[PDB]
């Protein structure tokens, strides 16, 4: 009952070569067959690689598999990269009765500037604390790649209930846009310190922050 | 061409029951094993279940055990997910997939059918200000903002000072939340010098419960 780890997302530029990564958290690797699925966006997924490396007819051989047991990973490279190839991937493997996928990883082949999330935390309003409820509203706009996480502390402590995050948007001018929430009680907002939105693109966070006691 | 011809599907409320169709052709059915996947809206694929050519052999993971059955129809080239005591976890897009067996892999995968649980029902928003302070300003810039909670079914228009207000608007896609409620929020920018001059007003619609909000945003 393994699992199998690939990244939140890559990028590159077309005509470039990326690869993208996954790694079996227990057993080895090469003990079972991994395979790869392409899922572009609003579209039901298509097979890339079977077999670790085998190509279906019709995928052509920019879409490349292989495997690291020093790693315990399994990797899809594409060369060449074309927009036709933005989507996500996903791998899989099978043993005893259980099929598992990886969590899928976002594929932007870009085609303009990367842009770092601006990141605005607004804290529960008066008249919704007068209505017994709270929710702290985080708005991440104007970044690209269009992949983002969102985190939330309270005071220090990572939260793990009442969080609801939007999936990335394409905005008007081509960047993404996503938001978060945050459902608190009006005695839990007064009784922390601070809480805080953290949203990590590419590797580096950007974290806001409010207080109670403003 | 394979074809994987999908059907079924729709809307329920928990506890209720549904049955998914995956009609073929393009291969004799009797050949190969044959699988269930779904993908819950913005989430990764999950296996559903698999059946083995003839039936003898059937695997569930967990997360679906003791409710959902499949079963296929050889004769028919059509393979079935009967789902009962759904649950609001339960929405996703399911694909039906052919299988082959011993490369361990799905070859083909059919369109999808969407599966939705829910047991909310028309609700008119709950509008909050979001606004402006010391806290919400950067360089001479302040955000301010409307927060539009706990509606269903979709759409909300949002608009600012009537329509006189669209410089610097966005308003965000909804979060569909656990509650099975959405919420969204709409924010704008403005100089931080006209918060004493003018007025901020955020116009809500949402016509599925006949509810208009116009919410005045003022300054902390």
């Amino acid at each position: 009952n393994f699992m199998l780890t690939q990244p939140h997302s890559v990028s590159e530029s077309p005509g470039k070569t990326v690869t993208i990564s996954c790694t079996r958290s227990t057993g080895n690797i090469g003990s079972n067959y991994v395979s790869w699925y392409q899922q572009r966006p609003g579209s039901s997924p298509t097979t890339v690689i079977y077999r670790d490396d085998q190509r279906p007819s019709g995928v052509p051989d920019r879409f490349s598999g292989s495997i690291d047991r020093s790693s315990n990973s399994a990797s899809l490279t594409i060369s060449g990269l074309k927009t036709e190839d933005e989507a996500d991937y996903y791998c899989h493997s099978y043993s005893t009765g259980m099929y598992i996928f990886g969590g899928g990883t976002k594929l932007t082949v870009l085609g303009q500037p990367k842009a770092a999330p601006s990141v605005t935390l607004f804290p529960p309003s008066s008249e919704e604390l007068q209505a017994n409820k709270a929710t702290l509203v985080c708005l991440i706009s104007d970044f690209y790649p269009g992949a983002v996480t969102v985190a939330w502390k309270a005071d220090s402590s990572p939260v793990k209930a009442g969080v609801e995050t939007t999936t990335p948007s394409k905005q008007s001018n081509n960047k993404y846009a996503a938001s978060s929430y945050l459902s608190l009680t009006p005695e839990q907002w007064k009784s922390h310190r601070s809480y805080s939105c953290q949203v990590t693109h590419e590797g580096s966070t950007v974290e806001k922050t409010v207080a109670p006691t403003e | 061409e394979v074809q994987l011809v999908q059907s079924g599907g729709g809307l329920v409320q928990p506890g209720g029951s549904l049955r998914l169709s995956c009609a073929a052709s393009g291969f004799t059915f009797n050949n190969y094993w044959m699988s269930w996947v779904r993908q819950a809206p913005g989430k990764g694929l999950e296996w559903v279940s698999s059946i083995s050519n003839i039936g003898g052999t059937i695997y569930y993971p967990d997360s679906v055990k003791g409710r959902f059955t499949i079963s296929r129809d050889n004769s028919k080239n059509t393979l079935y997910l009967q789902m009962n005591s759904l649950r609001a976890e339960d929405t996703a897009v399911y694909y039906c997939t052919r299988d082959l067996r011993m490369s361990d892999y799905f070859d083909y995968w059919g369109q999808g059918t969407m599966v939705t649980v829910s047991s909310a029902s028309t609700k008119g928003p709950s509008v909050f200000p979001l606004a402006p302070s010391s806290k919400s300003t950067s360089g001479g810039t302040a955000a301010l903002g409307c927060l539009v909670k706990d509606y269903f079914p979709e759409p909300v228009t949002v608009s600012w000072n009537s329509g006189a207000l669209t410089s610097g608007v966005h308003t965000f896609p909804a979060v569909l939340q656990s509650s099975g409620l959405y919420s969204l929020s709409s924010v704008v920018t403005v100089p931080s010098s006209s918060l004493g001059t003018q007025t901020y007003i955020c116009n809500v619609n949402h016509k599925p419960s006949n509810t208009k909000v116009d919410k005045k945003v003022e300054p902390k």
